[PDB]
């Protein structure tokens, strides 16, 4: 498998106008961890953050050239992208290499930012969006997060409950999974303000 | 996995992880991974399971065999080198077995290497398993044979802890017994991400 | 599948299968393996359906264009000419069999065979998967001289032998017969196929 | 190029408290694309103590499971009393590596009543390599009810949280729920559920619907 | 077989690699040298497959001698370690798939010392200490035993003599002496050769 | 992925599961099928997802620039056309096998075209994993000129035995029903499945998990 | 046996009240040829059991020489103790596992049905040693087309009169005529019950083809 | 190699042609695949010539100890169970095709097929690889109830047939008759092998 | 990976190995030793594959010990070398092909020394001095630059340690240590090992 080459797994998840994106931060070559603080939630925008996984180069590259489109779209609009326009962007993007595809798995978390509407969607590393209303993963150790988020997501949780699902959601999951964890870094999107958090993973 | 064994003044301690990784998930990661095969023999495990535990299991049977036959309480010679008998047995047949064998005989601690190939090796300071390198590495700068049992077990706990800090396959809690003169007895069984914060701070 | 053609005096009669299957289980139990190519000039598919269709879609252009710019209708060679060369072209990329059959003012009834690219005449011209099946029974039918309902139930005889026998043939027997009148395309229900010895 | 192993798919699961055993699977026998049978049950009742759980190839979950009892027979014969469950253990493991080079595709999950009336399974791989857990999960779902079994049981990743014992109807309702969660998201679990809870009075069967589609 | 090895101290970045350019048994050459100097305080450390290091690595160094030739002024390391990696990733999938792994070790007036890790596959990740080869695999915990965030230079050279002699020790191949460089706000120190 | 078609006397009607898997899982529950081609030109998608949702778009701008262009209703003799030259040039690589259908002013047209680009007309037909199935039930209890409701329920009787009787293709039907006035996106037709409750809260009170670094930023 | 030679196609199974009731075409196919059309895939093993088969055809005969062998054999005996179609069922999946662990497969889907103590058995055993019972079964392609017809019928009525089963029998085999590449239409139907196993057959399907008409 | 039987009311006729080619040269262009295994039960040969061969010699041993032991001329039914037994142990082994006919006091005409080692009575039972091109022919004109001159001219054509078309098969073809009275060996010699239609 | 070496003068045989058994990339062991005593007078040197070394022969050295037992006097060197060669050349195309490279290096009170060389393929071919390994390609172009036949037993260990330095030197593999043994009429003389 190509895509758990470096492993590593995100989530995002839909809150009561919060969307919380998670991520793992173990950068790995194959069994070989390698760094504890790469970075894999990129900010797209005041409230919006695309989180990638998979093959760390298409992290990256996916990451820097989504950034390029992202920065000729505002300047020549005059307006932040919507997150729908986001995610048909990334989509284009992703399936301009159809046949020499970025081994990246993005999911896009943010809101609306006019009306504030929570968005999140996951794609596959051909470009097949994929809006959803619960939540979306994304990475080597998906299953273990169906399990969890399918276990632990409600409808409507305010920002703290959704801290809370979210934190057990990446910390269950990825424990029981060898080329992710050593961390994890979770962000709240409310209307108003944007909570970093980093948590207690099991180090080994 | 990541299983390491030294001798000093004071015995043998072989340390050992506690993770069971099948492929790229992980199984259990809580498993004992140390047989224990009489009052004073210790024999490890790694590689594929079900060989070092049917096959380390079946040595325990050739030993009370003996012990019972003989009544002189098997040496571990005869130990490392009867499980290299049924490892050379089953040459090349798929068998994927690294193990070691601690004990205490009559001419000393005798520490053994068996490997699924047939390697059978005395030694002082010994580490198998896909994180081996590290406890190598970690145990090397930091042994001396004049240790006493304290410095002797941190230094395990340093050695495994940080072999399975920089490894995928490997991690949990940490095993490590005491292989004194009178018998092996367990030293510890560690968190091993708890350590790495007693050691990142 | 199993197409067929025949030539008689005032034409020619394009029988064929009309199944074509997915491997085990059949995809189409009803396709008309006869795509016109110009108004008198049919092209009976075969293979790849999806080659067959393309190849029949752009020989029916060309031919369209050098219809018109001539403004006579396009003697049948022209026809098995531009569907020769598309089919040699690319005959590493198309599994594709056009008996490609018609009518012309200059020559009168045609039945062109152009298996991986070739040209040549033929009086019948057989293809398709069950076509393996029926060389012996259209060997020791086929007498020169057809008038055209001797054509039209021979084909629909020979073409039911290879639906009772073969697997990659199904259905119903679409039947053509193209002269100076016209074309007059008639289709063979499950229940009209002429049974044969069955056990 | 014959290939002597289908993944016929079909999760187990088995739980430990302080003085039974339930093992549960989902009786959905796909392949491919279809269905089989919406009735498979993956639990096989052993003894009065023992329900041994097998997911996988389901040849060879028939074939095991009969060995495993004709074993059973003769060990009775020949020492005029049934295997305990560490018995039945050891044994599996040695039926299951006795096969070492064409393995039996079979995950087992052993669970049952030792002789101090305590909870205890076994969770086997395909090639012997036994062990004997408080919880677990086998099979095709296997990854998405460990970490929820994890946390609702082993109480792992919590902070102010008492480690109560597990009581018999909280680990009913982590059974069902935590299969409906499963049922949500697996494609090859559904279409019933065979609990069977192990105590001393014997073994009580229950069952419960899941998911069609 | 070829081992380079990165510590990052509170203000300098000490580097340091092998010598050995082997041919399948013999050492060819033990005055080899596997740090490429970018500018006055930029190196760059290439290991692996032969002629993707010399070859790419100069198409960096030059590079980065046109910008300061062009503007009058450095890349900052930041810039440099994600320039290479924008080449080899670009190169990763072209028709030339260099096979090189490195550490661009940087030290920057404003932001201070960085040393960037790069497997091949183009991934970038910024780190305090970082290794390659199967050196690596018997260092990396040795670092991780005595490393600390204040680490001061002269530790830094007594670690790095902890990890190498551990590779003369116990790793395999016959690693006889070692090339280690310094750089801060003075730029790049070549320093004493170690050898054993 | 069960996708299957139909035609009865004035229109067609599409039907559509609502189930997207990855591999062994089911990714999406609510996921559409049933695209937009024209103003009644439907089309349906099924097999590689991204390549069904790229072509059906791709062809949908074409359509929608020439429907401007010729002052007119599109075709679905176009649409088809587009996308089987579309689909062929590349030589089946694009694995989406749409089910185009509409009506035209020549009457209700319900074409199917395979990734190669082997387009077939015809009455009734269901592609996607749960052919099968719905090939099944549509060869069963199809009729020439049947009446929209007896569509209705019998499409829904098609895609069922999709959902039930396959693996990767399971949530909800979706059929849309096209007539000569225009087109209503019927959607979530039918739901077999009803599990959707459950009995256990799985709740944690803020501060069970132990959180390392914070940091907030106003906006 | 690697390769299957002579193949048969789908073969379907239904349950209902009093009885069991199967169908199988009486094809026998050699690749996508029809080679023999008039061999029969469905044996009587005794007054209360009969068999089915799809795949290769000749190991359906070695089990035909085998198992009418062993049924004979046992009513040699004259001892009253007759198999029932739980052990024959049972029986099959031993012989059909053990030559899978030798992979030396006998290449058959064979489905048996049997009618024992008023309880209506229908077994199932793949070459692989997958068995089980169900309500209705179906081999090969059989099911994917017809098996969604009879789980769709019997989730609408799990208990069918005699007749109902036959219709449901003889129209499931109007889809795999239509369908199935390797069907024809020439198929037997073998009903056991009480009085015993009766095999009606060959029958045939009547077709319809309007649609053929209405593409234009 | 296109081996053919037919079931006529006195007896058999087991037409058959006489190539054996090695590839697309051919070996002998002189081959009876007609070899008897007692006085009137022939076993029509054909695949593996060399594994056809001892199959057929196996099965005239154990049909021949099996025949005297019995004192009586062994059913043909017998012989088709020894060489479906000897076909199907062997199947991986043997690329062979035996259509095993004869007379028997008991039954009268017979003739088993026997491809892959199955045993099914057959009214004409054609085979080899030739056998794939007179399908049509003979389901044609296959009506029962032939007499023994329609068997013999009815087989002479669709060997004929199948010979004009394949590559596996050509020479000269081989008639047996066995009815009560005994065999009657005829041989079709290459000029005259009724012609049919040439192009 | 593994060196023999093995040089044979007027009256003895002076034979020299490496101690290292490696496990792909780290010494596991730097005291194991790669010789084998087969009688009073005969060395039997074994590398290559794991496994083969020591269960084959040890094999030959339980044989060897029982002929003594049987009979009273040992094999001398030329028949326990055309043993091992019965042996390795029985098991080459038997179930169980040992992949080991021998040199049976011995002293006969009457025949006089005679180091027996041996490839995995059981061909036994005598000669005045021979090597394995890859170190082979490195040090018989120096033996036969230094090779004398009358050479002294002094001059045979100088000439020895020109080899093993330019193993040092010149070869990629970390081979520390070197066992050396000398054999005459006297039996065996472990000889004082060679460091580095
Ligand atoms: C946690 C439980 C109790 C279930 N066992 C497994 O999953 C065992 C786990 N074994 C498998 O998945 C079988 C996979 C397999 C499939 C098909 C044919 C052959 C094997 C396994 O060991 N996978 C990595 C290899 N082995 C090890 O990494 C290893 C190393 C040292 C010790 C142990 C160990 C032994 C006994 C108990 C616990 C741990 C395992």
């Amino acid at each position: 498998s190509i895509m758990s080459y470096n492993g590593g797994a995100v989530m995002a998840m839909k809150g009561k106008n919060c969307v919380a994106i998670a991520a793992d931060r173990r950068f790995g070559i194959q069994a070989q961890m390698v760094t504890t603080d790469f970075q894999k939630i990129f900010p797209m925008g005041d409230r919006l953050y695309i989180g990638l996984a998979g093959l760390a180069t298409d992290v990256q590259t996916v990451a820097q050239r989504l950034k390029f489109r992202l920065n000729l779209y505002e300047l020549k609009e005059g307006r932040q992208i919507k997150p729908y326009t986001l995610m048909s962007m990334v989509a284009n993007l992703l399936y301009e290499k159809r046949f020499g595809p970025y081994y990246t798995e993005p999911v896009i978390a943010g809101l609306d930012p006019k009306t504030f509407k929570p968005f999140i969607c996951s794609l596959d590393l051909i470009g097949c969006p994929m809006v959803t209303d619960d939540f979306v993963v994304s990475g080597t150790c998906a299953e273990q997060m169906y399990g969890m988020c399918e276990s632990l997501w409600e409808p409507n949780m305010d920002p703290d409950h959704l801290f809370e699902t979210i934190s057990q959601a990446m910390l269950n999951a990825v424990d029981r999974d060898a080329v992710s964890g050593m961390g994890v870094i979770v962000h709240i999107i409310e209307k108003d303000k944007i909570t970093t958090r980093t948590l207690k993973a099991r180090m080994d | 996995t990541t299983t390491l064994a030294f001798k000093f003044q004071h015995g043998v301690i072989a340390a050992v992880d506690s993770r069971a990784s099948a492929g790229s998930y992980i199984s259990a990661l809580r498993v004992n991974k140390v047989i224990e095969i009489n009052p004073y023999l210790l024999g490890t495990m790694s590689g594929c399971a079900a060989d070092c535990q049917y096959w380390e299991r079946l040595l325990a049977k050739e030993c009370r065999l003996y012990y019972l036959r003989n009544g002189e309480r098997i040496s571990v010679s005869a130990a490392s080198k009867l499980l290299s008998n049924m490892m050379c047995q089953y040459r090349g047949m798929g068998l994927s077995m690294g193990s070691m064998i601690c004990g205490w005989d009559k001419k000393g601690p005798g520490l053994y290497y068996v490997d699924e190939h047939g390697t059978r090796l005395s030694g002082n300071m010994f580490s198998t398993g896909s994180g081996n390198t590290y406890a190598y590495g970690v145990m090397d700068s930091g042994y001396r044979p004049n240790l006493s049992p304290e410095e002797a077990y941190d230094l395990g706990r340093r050695a495994i802890a940080y072999a399975t800090h920089r490894d995928s396959y490997s991690g949990g809690v940490v095993n490590m017994y005491h292989m004194k003169e009178d018998g092996w007895v367990k030293v510890e069984s560690t968190d091993v991400s708890d350590l790495l914060h007693q050691y990142r701070e | 599948t199993t197409i067929m053609a025949v030539e008689f005096d005032g034409g020619v009669v394009m029988g064929s299968d009309s199944r074509v299957s997915a491997g085990e289980a059949v995809v189409n139990r009803v396709f008309d393996k006869l795509s016109p190519l110009h108004e008198r000039i049919y092209c009976a598919l075969s293979g790849s359906a999806a080659d067959a269709q393309a190849v029949a879609d752009m020989a029916a252009y060309q031919l369209e264009l050098h219809g018109i710019e001539l403004e006579e209708p396009p003697l049948v060679l022209a026809a098995a000419n531009v569907v020769r060369n598309i089919s040699y072209k690319y005959r590493e990329d198309l599994s594709a069999h056009l008996m490609v059959a018609g009518w012309d003012q200059r020559e009168g009834g045609q039945v062109y065979g152009t298996l991986g690219g070739m040209l040549t005449r033929q009086p019948f011209a057989i293809g398709g998967s069950g076509s393996t099946f029926i060389y012996g029974y259209v060997d020791a039918a086929y007498k020169p001289g057809m008038s055209p309902e001797e054509c039209r139930r021979f084909t629909t005889d020979a073409i039911a032998l290879a639906m009772s026998r073969d697997g990659s043939s199904g259905g119903v027997i679409y039947l053509v017969t193209i002269t100076a009148a016209g074309v007059d395309h008639r289709v063979i229900l499950g229940n009209e196929l002429p049974k044969f010895y069955d056990e | 190029r014959f290939s002597p192993y289908v993944f016929n798919g079909g999760t187990i699961l088995a739980i430990a408290g302080e003085d039974f055993a339930i093992v549960a699977s989902d009786t959905r026998l796909s392949e491919g694309f279809s269905i089989h049978t919406r009735d498979s049950p993956k639990c096989y009742k052993l003894t009065d103590k023992t329900v041994i759980g097998c997911s996988g190839f389901h040849g060879d979950c028939l074939t095991l499971t009969k060995i495993i009892e004709a074993r059973l027979k003769m060990y009775k014969h020949s020492n005029n009393k049934a295997m305990t469950t560490g018995a039945i253990a050891a044994m599996l493991s040695t039926i299951l590596y006795s096969r070492r080079f064409f393995p039996y595709y079979v995950y087992n999950i052993i669970g049952g009543l030792d002789e101090e009336g305590k909870g205890a399974v076994y969770s086997f791989d395909p090639v012997g390599s036994y062990q004997r857990d408080s919880f677990k999960a086998g099979g095709s779902a296997s990854a998405m009810l460990q970490p929820l079994l994890d946390n609702q049981v082993g109480f792992k990743n919590m902070q102010n949280v008492e480690h109560v014992p597990l009581s018999l109807d909280r680990a009913m309702r982590l059974v069902k729920d935590v299969f409906i969660s499963a049922a949500e998201r697996d494609v090859y679990t559904g279409d019933a559920l065979r609990i069977c809870i192990v105590t001393k009075e014997g073994i009580r069967e229950e069952t419960v619907s899941l998911r069609k589609d | 077989m070829e081992y380079l090895i990165g510590i990052q101290g509170p203000d300098y970045v000490l580097v340091a690699s092998d010598r050995v350019a082997a041919s399948n048994i013999v050492q060819m050459k033990d005055d080899h040298d596997k740090m490429f100097k970018m500018s006055e305080k930029i190196l760059l450390l290439c290991v692996g497959e032969a002629g993707d290091t010399v070859q790419f690595a100069e198409y960096i160094q030059k590079n980065v001698q046109l910008y300061k030739m062009r503007n009058g002024y450095e890349l900052s390391p930041t810039a440099a370690a994600n320039f290479t990696r924008r080449n080899l990733a670009d190169c990763l999938r072209s028709r030339t798939p260099y096979h090189v792994n490195l550490l661009l070790a940087g030290y920057d007036e404003h932001e201070g010392p960085a040393l960037y890790y790069m497997d091949y596959l183009a991934a970038l990740a910024k780190a305090p200490f970082a290794a390659h080869g199967y050196g690596a695999f018997l260092t990396l915990s040795i670092l991780d035993r005595y490393y600390t965030p204040t680490i001061s230079r002269e530790r830094a050279v007594e670690l790095l003599r902890k990890c190498l002699e551990e590779l003369q020790k116990r790793f395999i191949l016959n690693l006889p002496t070692f090339s280690v460089r310094i750089i801060d706000k003075n730029g790049i120190h070549d320093l004493d050769n170690i050898s054993f | 992925t069960t996708i299957a078609g139909l035609v009865f006397q004035d229109g067609v009607i599409l039907g559509a599961d609502t189930r997207a898997t990855n591999d062994s899982v089911v990714a999406d529950k609510s996921c559409e099928k049933i695209h937009f081609i024209a103003p009644k030109i439907y089309c349906c998608g099924a097999g590689v997802a991204a390549d069904a949702e790229m072509t059906t778009r791709m062809v949908a701008s074409k359509m929608e620039l020439h429907a401007l262009s010729t002052g007119r209703e599109p075709r679905v003799a176009t649409v088809t056309r587009i996308l089987r030259q579309t689909l062929f040039r590349y030589q089946g690589h694009v694995g989406a096998s749409l089910i185009v259908g509409g009506v035209d002013l020549t009457g209700p047209q319900l074409y199917g075209v395979h990734p190669h680009g082997s387009y077939s007309r015809l009455p009734f037909t269901a592609l996607g994993s749960g052919q099968d199935a719905a090939l099944a039930v549509l060869e069963d209890r199809f009729q020439p000129n049947m009446t929209l409701e007896a569509a209705q329920g019998l499409l829904v009787e098609a895609v069922t035995a999709g959902i039930l009787g396959d693996l990767g293709s399971g949530g909800n039907v979706d059929a849309c029903v096209i007539t000569k006035t225009g087109a209503k996106l019927l959607r979530t037709l039918s739901s077999p499945t009803e599990p959707v409750k459950r009995s256990g809260r799985y709740h944690f009170v803020p501060g069970t998990t132990a959180v390392l670094t914070q940091t907030v930023k106003p906006l | 046996t690697q390769n299957p030679m002579v193949t048969g196609t789908s073969v379907l199974g239904v349950k209902f009240e009093g009885g069991v009731v199967i169908a199988a075409d009486m094809l026998g196919s050699y690749g996508s040829l029809a080679r023999f059309r008039n061999i029969s895939r469905i044996m009587r093993v005794n007054n209360s059991t009969m068999l089915g088969a799809s795949g290769d055809y000749a190991d359906f005969q070695y089990l035909k020489q085998v198992l009418g062998q062993m049924v004979i054999d046992e009513e040699l005996l004259g001892d009253g103790h007759s198999y029932s179609p739980r052990a024959i069922h049972s029986w099959l999946t031993r012989a059909m596992y053990s030559r899978r662990s030798k992979m030396n497969p006998l290449w058959n889907t064979m489905v048996i049905g049997g009618y024992a103590d008023g309880e209506s058995f229908l077994g199932y055993v793949d070459m692989l040693g997958v068995a089980y019972e169900a309500p209705s079964l179906a081999t090969g392609y059989g099911a994917y087309l017809a098996q969604p017809l009879l789980r769709e019928v019997l989730e609408k009525q799990p208990v069918l009169s005699q007749t109902e089963a036959r219709d449901l029998v003889e129209r499931c085999m109007r889809v795999l005529y239509y369908r199935d590449a390797r069907s024809y239409n020439r198929f037997q139907i073998a009903t056991v019950t009480e009085k015993g196993v009766e095999i009606e057959g060959p029958l045939s399907t009547e077709t319809n083809w309007d649609i053929a008409h209405m593409i234009s």
